[PDB]
RNA sequence: GCUGCAGUUAAAAAGCUCGUAGUUGGAUCUUGUGGAGGGUUCCCCGCCCCUUGCCUCUCGGCGCCGGCCCGAAGCGUUUACUUUGAAAAAAUUAGAGUGUUCAAAGCAGGCCCGAGCCGCCUGGAUACCGCAGCUAGGAAUAAUGGAAUAGGACCGCGGUUCUAUUUUGUUGGUUUUCGGAACUGAGGCCAUGAUUAAGAGGGACGGCCGGGGGCAUUCGUAUUGCGCCGCUAGAGGUGAAAUUCUUGGACCGGCGCAAGACGGACCAGAGCGAAAGCAUUUGCCAAGAAUGUUUUCAUUAAUCAAGAACGAAAGUCGGAGGUUCGAAGACGAUCAGAUACCGUCGUAGUUCCGACCAUAAACGAUGCCGACUGGCGAUGCGGCGGCGUUAUUCCCAUGACCCGCCGGGCAGCUUCCGGGAAACCAAAGUCUUUGGGUUCCGGGGGGAGUAUGGUUGCAAAGCUGAAACUUAAAGGAAUUGACGGAAGGGCACCACC
């Protein structure tokens, strides 16, 4: 199951077989696009974007009112970020850990957990960088972690 | 198990009370709802597990509340599914 | 993980037949499992079977009888060259008279008895009897 | 079971077996050759020596007897081996400071029967067998 | 022990986790009809769109009546696999033929005629030859391939540049033309190009949960010491004693203060943590599991040489502290002896801060990941459903109790699931009907974790690790006896009172 904990668990989303509209709805493909573009200005990232549509607007999902994903729509403009938010959130966490570690050198538990989250960055990086989604010279270090999260 | 039981055609909710990814076809256990209370006279549509505060444009500015699952509504009826 | 799908499949229908059952549920439905069970149905060891459809990969349900004694998998997949054949079938079958080693060839998936008449070797998958 | 069954795992099989074969007792003696160096034989079936002097060797319990062996130095190594003498009165047909021919018991490394410390026996005194000396179809050539 | 072994207790899973190499890895991209070969549909030509994908042609044949048609020429993105050919010294081996007197062998030999035939007939096969390389057919299986910041299609045109040497009979000066090649713009034509989201993983989001960790802070009683007050003779301790303590007074009772240590009862086959481990208050700092979700990414995974973090107690080095307990040591008893068990005193240590040390019955003596296969009642956490009591503000905020359902977690009970030598175990099950993936490790008992060299450490030692020689038993589970300064009953003047 879990990749750095021993646990096992199910909580996965389950989609219906259907996939019409379904009937009840509005905002033709085009309407949904301009509704999205406004949100990305405000710093709402693709995961947040689909949530804020699904909770309060008439969409089931933005993959059955468009022929594309949420991210590809943003990418066609050129307004997509230069690294995926997934990678960003890993790096975002580990800097605060390193701050706490400098403030407290006797928190061996934090030091331990850092080894996991550190190694999990490098594995993820080796997906993107082989697929030509990152430069083949980019590496993860303390210095590059500081600058890239800011 | 009686060790001979059917699995082709299940009971409407005595063999569809199971976990949603242990059913023959995967179904959600969630639904939408068409609302329109008074605090905000508009036909709003909202998902059952809100996950975030749904805002109002009327006198009120809150409609929901995200808890650990479904979402606690408020003093405004407005209910439907519809169909799904 | 679920490295090999076919290998996890047969053990269910093997276990189920022993206890005394006649309906099962096997997932996640590979095309390879379909053509296997087609050959196994012709000879008469199982009955008609229903493929449920999902977008994920499907699920299959089978109707079976006590005629089956055991179907096993042989993994990893070795080659046969129609002189290696006699050595394989001796070890894996209760008798010369019946039992059916299955394999895949460029002429499709079939029993060993058919492959010998087409002069086709290939990769072995499992067996049954 | 409990081990790899890959299709490209020929290396991981043939290197494992080559290591775990050395834990066998038999194999480890044959191929190191420490057998040859330690033995008073060169691996030869027999060997030849010259008598040093008769001895009496006590038996291991329950049995009690005196077993009348010899002790011998070898021609080609100069090291010493303690060797049993067979049937009754055959001790007399071995005389001190002559040559003899030795041979293993028939257990190929280990001391046999109730006699300890002996791993060798004696077959010919001087081109004449213990049999023909014992039975009386030959006589001492001296 | 690849086919084909074993690791709970018999020899045996690294203390634990991370991690590169290595090995292994989800689903998904075409079916019917006449003729021919075989049944009663089904397995060489074609047909629906495809059918050995195409063209373009031009040179050397086949045609039919200048004109037209179809074989050979480039090939279908690349491999493994499989099938057919080629090419493989003899002897040996398998094996055909042959009456060696039969045989082991050997390669021979057999026929008709008085010689008068001047001769006749016949053999000296065939198979096999790991690989790798060479050749041709198949297209299932397993890898690999393409247009998503567009270029595929057509003589579509422009802009720009280079070049080919043929012909006007030939040879020279010039210029276009034709062919090849290279580069640029704007426009048509494509159904104009994205498989799903694994009861795989990662990531976001929401409300919670826990003696999880770090830092700060707060509190309780006891113990010991000190001061003061009161009464008077013994007090400690043991099986029985004694050392020891005591009229400058102990022990005991009362009151206040100080020091250090420590978190009772509550506290449980309960919870959290990778393991080692983790219980007074309150706050701060970062972290994590489970559950909920019609959110996001789209195979990003599994297990692991190298290498890396953490790792009880004791011990070592440098500082602080030192109540309590206490190796060492000094005494008192018990004992023939008593360097012990027991009593008194007591150093190191025990505590904290900073460096080392890497080991334990670090034990569930039981690798990790995945699938399938009985029943029943509970408990901790989240979510959902419900005839009701119950809290408050009088009334569906969310609290407590009751009933049921769905996840994942610590466990239990039950049996001809099945297994095991048995003890036992829903896993140690799905194993002679043996193959899901992968790491580590074992080979009779001693010698020996010794010898030796390497490496790490200040020290203590840790890791890595033989042989000579010796021996027929060592060891596991279970059963019957005997025995017990084991437990429960009963009995005797050869037992006691």
């Amino acid at each position: 199951g879990r990749m750095h904990a021993p646990g096992k668990g199910l909580s996965q989303s389950a989609l219906p077989y259907r996939r019409s509209v379904p009937t009840w709805l509005k905002l033709t493909s085009d309407d949904v696009k301009e509704q999205i573009y406004k949100l990305a200005k405000k710093g709402l990232t693709p995961s947040q974007i689909g949530v804020i549509l699904r909770d309060s607007h008439g969409v089931a999902q933005v993959r059955f009112v468009t022929g594309n994903k949420i991210l590809r729509i943003l990418k066609s403009k050129g307004l997509a970020p230069d690294l995926p938010e997934d990678l960003y959130h890993l790096i975002k966490k580990a800097v605060a850990v390193r701050k706490h570690l400098e403030r407290n050198r006797k928190d061996k538990d934090a030091k331990f957990r850092l080894i996991l989250i550190e190694s999990r960055i490098h594995r993820l990086a080796r997906y993107y960088k082989t697929k030509r989604v990152l430069p083949p010279n980019w590496k993860y270090e303390s210095s590059t972690a500081s600058a890239l999260v800011a | 198990m009686p060790l001979a039981k059917d699995l082709l055609h299940p009971s409407p909710e005595e063999e569809k009370r199971k976990h949603k990814k242990k059913r023959l076809v995967q179904s959600p256990n969630s639904y939408f709802m068409d609302v329109k209370c008074p605090g905000c006279y508009k036909i709003t549509t909202v998902f059952s597990h809100a996950q975030t505060v749904v805002l109002c444009v009327g006198c009120s500015t809150v409609l929901c509340q995200p808890t650990g699952g479904k979402a606690r509504l408020t003093e405004g009826c407005s209910f439907r599914r519809k169909q799904h | 993980v679920r490295m090999n799908v076919l290998a996890d499949a047969l053990k269910s229908i093997n276990n189920a037949e022993k206890r005394g059952k006649r309906q099962v549920l096997i997932r996640p439905c590979s095309k390879v499992i379909v053509r296997f069970l087609t050959v196994m149905m012709k000879h008469g060891y199982i009955g008609e079977f229903e493929i449920i459809d999902d977008h994920r990969a499907g699920k299959i349900v089978v109707n079976l009888t006590g005629r089956l004694n055991k179907c096993g998998v042989i993994s990893p997949r070795f080659d046969v060259q129609l002189k290696d054949l006699e050595k394989w079938q001796n070890n894996l079958l209760p008798s010369r008279q019946f039992g059916f080693i299955v394999l895949t060839t460029s002429a499709g998936i079939m029993d060993h008895e058919e492959a010998r008449r087409k002069h086709t070797g290939g990769k072995i998958l499992g067996f049954f009897f | 079971m409990g081990k790899c069954r890959g299709l490209r795992t020929a290396r991981k099989l043939r290197s494992h077996r080559r290591d775990q074969k050395w834990h066998d007792k038999q194999y480890k003696k044959a191929h190191l050759g420490t057998a040859l160096k330690a033995n008073p034989f060169g691996g030869a079936s027999h060997a030849k020596g010259i008598v040093l002097e008769k001895v009496g060797v006590e038996a291991k319990q329950p049995n009690s007897a005196i077993r009348k062996c010899v002790r011998v130095q070898l021609i080609k190594n100069g090291k010493k081996i303690t060797a049993f003498v067979p049937n009754d009165g055959c001790l007399n047909f071995i005389e001190e400071n002559d040559e003899v021919l030795v041979a293993g018991f028939g257990r190929k490394g280990h001391a046999v029967g109730d006699i300890p410390g002996v791993r060798f026996k004696v077959v010919k005194v001087a081109n004449v067998s213990l049999l023909a000396l014992y039975k009386g179809k030959k006589e001492r050539p001296r």
